[PDB]
């Protein structure tokens, strides 16, 4: 009978000995304590395999770190995951990635957990935080797109160590934007419907003349494999970050761009309205003496 | 269901902690004792493994770094001394200094920007996330994440007629033409008449066979007015959303 009070006190001691804040550790479930201890020391095994000031690294991150296993077990998630996903570190650590991600991406996730070792993909994970900071419950969770970049490791058996960054919504941005970044609006086929005035001083295009033009005619063809995929991802997940591609400049040459496309929706009919692209110009005009398309040749 | 998973969790913790690797309640006190025999420094290694990034704290005004993690050497092949004691304006592409001033301008506000940093002249694209912490400083992790035209072939884009709507620079080495000379003109204009029909047939097929790659050869008229034999492998590109035929993507290869 007294063993129960001894069992509760040793469970309490185990929760406290986990590297966690004393509150959430003290008030926890027994099976959750088991999960967290197992995951923590299994992650320690992986970390000893790898290695053979926390607030600085954690807050200077537009994403959270997640190591998942080959079976899909999220053996570790960085503490700041909540900040992006609403679900706290305790709620997800030890559970399957498939139980908290979009099923339509599971195979992709399944394809990335297996086995080169570099991985770079997009996945829709459950989220319960809103643009106001108000965290909601799992019954009303929304799908958040995460760009996951990382490596798969054979720790002695596999582990996907990835950094998952959200793609900020263009309407809700708390990060500053430089004069080397401009906005654009597109229909769902990536045809231009609007773009910023900065494109004039950045790429030479008059913002009005680009309207109605297919963006597929304005990037250097050597990047098509990326662009297509991005668009496809943008159409299947609602969000995507392109790779670093070349947009043909006005009077010849190209500029280097990385853009984050997000499908937006009219809130009165909830249908896909358009795609908002925040385009980071990564360079000046390169090879401006070499025209590539007719849009540059007609422009004298 | 609860009992089986609880027993499996206790067994996992036993299979995990090797110092009793078999009683029950004592496993928990053992696990606490093996946990007390040990999580901060390894987060940097996790960042370097997944994102291939390094931390740096830089003075907001002068740009002089006030701290740089050792991971700068794995990321940019640059010694820690090369970074410590200098400004980020010196460790970045010149055409990238202006943006830097806008990012370092001034507050726990965040910061997110891309810039070309020098590595151990070779520049590499680095994505920097971070935030402004007064010490005013910016504490930020920066991480690492074809150009063939700038030669046996060159790729081009055409409308359905064949009008060059895009050509990469390799053309100037293969057919000898400047891109302006090919752009705006149909590909048949550069074909030996004896082959023109055949070429046109292919352009009617790649559209009629959407997404399939056809290949036809013909005698391209070069800038030197030679009849250079050439194998064009072309296909129709489709807009992934509306399936809208966008252009015919040809790969003209000297043969
Ligand atoms: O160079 S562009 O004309 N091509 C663009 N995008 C584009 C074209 C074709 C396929 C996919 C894309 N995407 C890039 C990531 C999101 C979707 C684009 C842009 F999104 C903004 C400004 C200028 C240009």
């Amino acid at each position: 009978r007294c063993r129960r009070s001894k069992e509760t006190e040793v469970f309490y001691e185990l929760a406290h000995e986990l590297p966690l804040p004393h509150s959430v550790s003290s008030h926890l479930d027994k099976a959750s304590i088991m999960r967290l201890a197992i995951s923590f020391l299994r992650t320690h095994k992986l970390l000893s395999s790898v290695c053979s000031m926390d607030n600085l690294y954690l807050k200077a991150l537009e994403g959270f770190i997640a190591v998942v296993t080959q079976d899909g077990d999220m053996i570790f998630l960085s503490e700041n995951i909540s900040k992006f996903m609403g679900l706290t570190q305790v709620e997800l650590t030890g559970h399957s990635i498939f139980d908290f991600t979009h099923p339509c991406d599971h195979e992709e996730i399944r394809e990335n957990l297996t086995l080169s070792t570099e991985r770079d993909f997009f996945m829709r994970m459950k989220c319960t935080v809103t643009n106001r900071g108000r965290t909601v419950n799992l019954k009303s969770a929304t799908w958040k797109v995460l760009h996951c970049t990382g490596q798969v490791r054979v720790y002695n058996l596999s582990c996907l160590i990835i950094m998952c960054e959200p793609i900020q919504h263009p309407s809700h941005m708390d990060i500053p934007l430089d004069s080397k970044t401009f906005l654009s609006r597109h229909s769902m086929d990536m045809k231009f419907t609007y773009c910023d005035d900065r494109i004039l001083e950045l790429i030479g295009y008059h913002p009005e003349e680009l309207l109605g033009r297919s963006a597929y005619e304005f990037y250097h063809a050597l990047d098509s494999e990326n662009m297509t995929k991005s668009h496809q991802n943008l159409c299947t997940k609602g969000q995507v970050v392109s790779g670093q591609y070349r947009m043909l400049a006005k009077h010849g040459g190209y500029v280097w761009l990385e853009t984050q496309g997000t499908v937006i929706y009219n809130p009165r009919n909830l249908q896909p309205q358009c795609i908002m692209c925040v385009n980071y110009v990564l360079s000046e005009i390169e090879k401006n003496d070499v025209v590539f398309s007719m849009d540059q040749t007609e422009s004298l | 269901r609860r009992r089986n998973k609880m027993t499996a969790y206790i067994t996992e913790l036993s299979d995990m902690v090797p110092t009793c690797s078999p009683d029950k309640l004592t496993i928990l006190r053992m696990a606490v004792s093996h946990m007390k025999s040990l999580t901060d420094q390894e987060l940097k290694h996790l960042i370097l493994e997944a994102a291939d990034g390094f931390l740096f704290i830089v003075s907001c005004e002068t740009g002089r770094v006030v701290y740089v993690s050792d991971s700068v050497t794995p990321v940019l092949n640059q010694p820690q001394s090369e970074w410590f004691g200098s400004t980020l304006y010196d460790q970045v592409h010149p055409d990238d200094v202006d943006k830097l001033r806008e990012q370092l301008s001034t507050m726990g506000s965040r910061r997110s920007f891309i810039c070309r940093m020098r590595c151990g002249p070779h520049f590499v694209v680095v994505h920097c996330t971070g935030y402004i912490k007064a010490w005013f400083c910016l504490v930020a992790i920066g991480r690492l994440q074809n150009c063939t035209d700038m030669p046996t072939e060159f790729i081009s884009r055409h409308n359905i007629e064949g009008i060059f709507t895009f050509v990469d620079h390799r053309c100037v080495a293969t057919v000898g033409y400047q891109p302006q000379e090919l752009l705006g003109k149909n590909i048949v204009e550069f074909c030996h008449p004896e082959d023109q029909q055949l070429l046109r047939d292919s352009f009617q097929q790649v559209v009629k066979l959407k997404g399939q790659v056809l290949s036809v050869m013909f005698r391209f008229r070069s800038k030197t007015r030679e009849w250079l034999w050439m194998r064009t492998s072309s296909f129709t590109f489709q807009n992934p959303y509306s399936d809208e035929i966008e252009y015919i993507i040809c790969t003209n290869t000297n043969v």
